[PDB]
């Protein structure tokens, strides 16, 4: 109940931008991991950035 | 000498296929009609005994076949061409005689070959050696007992009729295309696919489902409904944070995954989370969209060139 | 020090998963934010 | 009849695998979870059948079927294409059938098929011998005992996903690609593959080298791993110029191989020289950087073009 349909676009869109924070995330620890502390920094800026945006 | 085939029992409906009931209606009218009024088939009318399916594969060819199966109340016999069909040399023909004896002496049977097509030949180290005289042996057998009296149905299924040879053909009753679903048809299954797990149950959004996949399988639905079954599974394994539902009006107390900052959002490892205490998320259109994304352009239009030409040429025809 | 600090970051990442696992995106950013300050801070 | 297939342990265990860590997961819940709370599975929620890895030769694929049969905790069957092909042009897939028939009577069991793309290659006009029946006989056989009570897994590998056909494609089920290691996965088998030899020391070495070798697989890096522990062992072959360096608390003079030139350089060869007295050549960069003047990559780029195209097209899905 309740659906225009139009709203499967913008929510899908919106579930793949949270796998790729998700992606980002991992591949921060993953750096950190690695002691590759600026790249881990840039891997979060992205994340947040990407967060943001929406 | 003999060598028993299965006879067992799946459980699969009518109502558990979804899709083009013409052929039902043919099924229906071509076994159990035969048995239940016997005396309408007297004289110079005589019971269709022939029926094969092609199509794509994963179109519920196969589930048809259970569903007959379930439906038949009968003895079903069911077979490939790798088994029960070979040897040194010779017998495996005096195998196939064996058992269309056993088929005749089974009044109602049903055989079930799955693949004909894999029974052919016209050229190669087969014509010269067995596959010819396997495709001699099955022509003859397919022959007499089609004249008059007959207790035995033969049902095929072939993905490619192309590949099997003219010979069969006109010699064998019963055709039917079976074509990937249509948006009715998908949705019907959407809906069939839920079963008894509750929400989100939106009679709305199931035409929506049906109308987002389009040209997928019988299998790839299924495939797609399983993966949307596992979401609240993975998040259960990604939860840490969980919280009481169930109120002291119920047996006892009942947790499941929440937000994390919540008032209640107590972290452990799920495996510490018994039966009877146990809550999973709701499914929501999220996890459908997301098992729709996995999903990518599963079947080849190449299928449907020759099966289209196929269709074109023949279709619903006999043959 | 330089090892317990990489822990907590990792700790608040987790946290913010489990936040946009459950859409909780404010919770989520705040999650965020405070793993890349402390990640500046090392 | 029997044939028989080896289920015991190849000690391999997760943490020994580098990478695709959600393919991990889907084995987890394919495997583990099935084990570990099967009452989990009523009414419409059933475990996958059959998985495809998918990628380049030497990838681990066959790595990683180990790490799974250490991991399954069950009966796990292992089988190459190359296996069960032929006996008498006759005689081929009844041994196929007595093996899913020993799996089924094996719940849960796990069958592991190499190299799916042999049997089943597939080209035509020379399938229709056996080689169709087999084809055949896979496709009826996963058909089985594949609904309701299943305690089988299927897991194929392929290097050329591409030429497998459109009937096994959407019948069998999960496809995921493995692709060659990256920076990081290249760099983690450099530190697993180490030994007792004190080496070359940091992280700072490993980064340098995950980072300058590239293009690579697993096996690659082995046999440049097998080469730089050989290299000190390939420094005492060729140089019979020896020297003392261990002081006498020990049980003698200890002696590396050094040049001709050399203060201390005493010439006899390995065969005079004491268990005891002997000190191996520490194991340098250079030993890494002539065994990278050695390796030259495998290969083509057209390869991952298909094998990219077929992601683009099937990708982490079945379909
Ligand atoms: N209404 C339906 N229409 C089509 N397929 C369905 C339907 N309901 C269930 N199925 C699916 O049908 C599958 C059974 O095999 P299927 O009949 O698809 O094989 P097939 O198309 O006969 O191909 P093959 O000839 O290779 O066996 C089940 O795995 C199930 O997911
Ligand atoms: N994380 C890893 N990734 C890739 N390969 C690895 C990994 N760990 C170990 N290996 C290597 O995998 C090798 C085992 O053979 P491998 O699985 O690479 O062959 P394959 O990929 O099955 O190729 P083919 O299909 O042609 O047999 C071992 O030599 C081992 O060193």
């Amino acid at each position: 109940k309740s659906y225009t349909k139009d709203e499967l676009t913008k929510i899908m869109d919106r579930a793949s931008k949270i796998e790729q924070i998700q992606k980002l995330a991992k591949y921060a620890i993953s750096a950190l991991n690695y002691e590759d502390l600026p790249t881990a920094k840039d891997e979060l800026t992205k994340a947040l950035d990407l967060l943001n945006s929406i | 000498l003999s060598s028993a085939i299965l006879s067992e029992k799946p459980n699969v409906k009518w109502e558990d296929v979804a899709g083009l009931e013409g052929a039902k209606e043919a099924l229906k009218e071509a076994v159990i009609l035969p048995v239940k009024f016997p005396h309408l088939f007297k004289g110079n009318r005589k019971p269709t005994s022939g029926i094969l399916l092609y199509g794509p594969p994963g179109t519920g060819k196969s589930y048809l076949a259970k569903a007959v199966a379930t439906e038949a109340n009968s003895t079903f016999f069911s077979v490939s061409s790798s088994d029960l069909v070979s040897k040194w040399m010779g017998e495996s023909e005096k195998l196939v005689k064996q058992l269309f004896a056993m088929a005749r002496e089974n009044k109602p049977s049903i055989i079930f070959i799955d693949q004909v097509d894999a029974l052919t030949g016209t050229r190669g180290e087969g014509e010269s050696e067995a596959s010819r005289r396997i495709k001699t042996e099955l022509l003859v057998q397919m022959n007499g007992v089609g004249n008059d009296s007959q207790g035995v149905l033969v049902l095929g299924a072939t993905n490619i009729p192309w590949q099997l040879d003219s010979a069969i053909r006109r010699r064998f009753e019963r055709r039917i295309y079976i074509p990937l679903p249509d948006l009715a048809a998908r949705t019907t299954m959407f809906e069939i696919n839920v079963g008894d797990t509750p929400c989100v149950l939106t009679k709305e959004d199931y035409r929506t489902l049906g109308a987002m996949t389009e040209g997928y399988s019988g299998s790839d639905i299924a495939v797609v409904v399983k993966d949307a079954l596992m979401q609240p599974i993975r998040k259960i394994q990604s939860a840490t944070h969980f919280k009481d539902v169930s109120t002291e009006d119920d047996e006892t107390r009942k947790l499941t995954p929440c937000s994390p900052g919540d008032d209640g959002a107590i972290e452990m490892s799920w495996t510490d989370i018994e039966a009877d205490e146990l809550k999973e998320p709701d499914l929501t259109i999220k996890d459908f969209l997301k098992a729709i994304k996995s999903t990518r352009p599963t079947v080849n239009e190449d299928d449907l060139l020759k099966q289209e030409q196929f269709t074109r040429d023949f279709g619903q025809e006999g043959n």
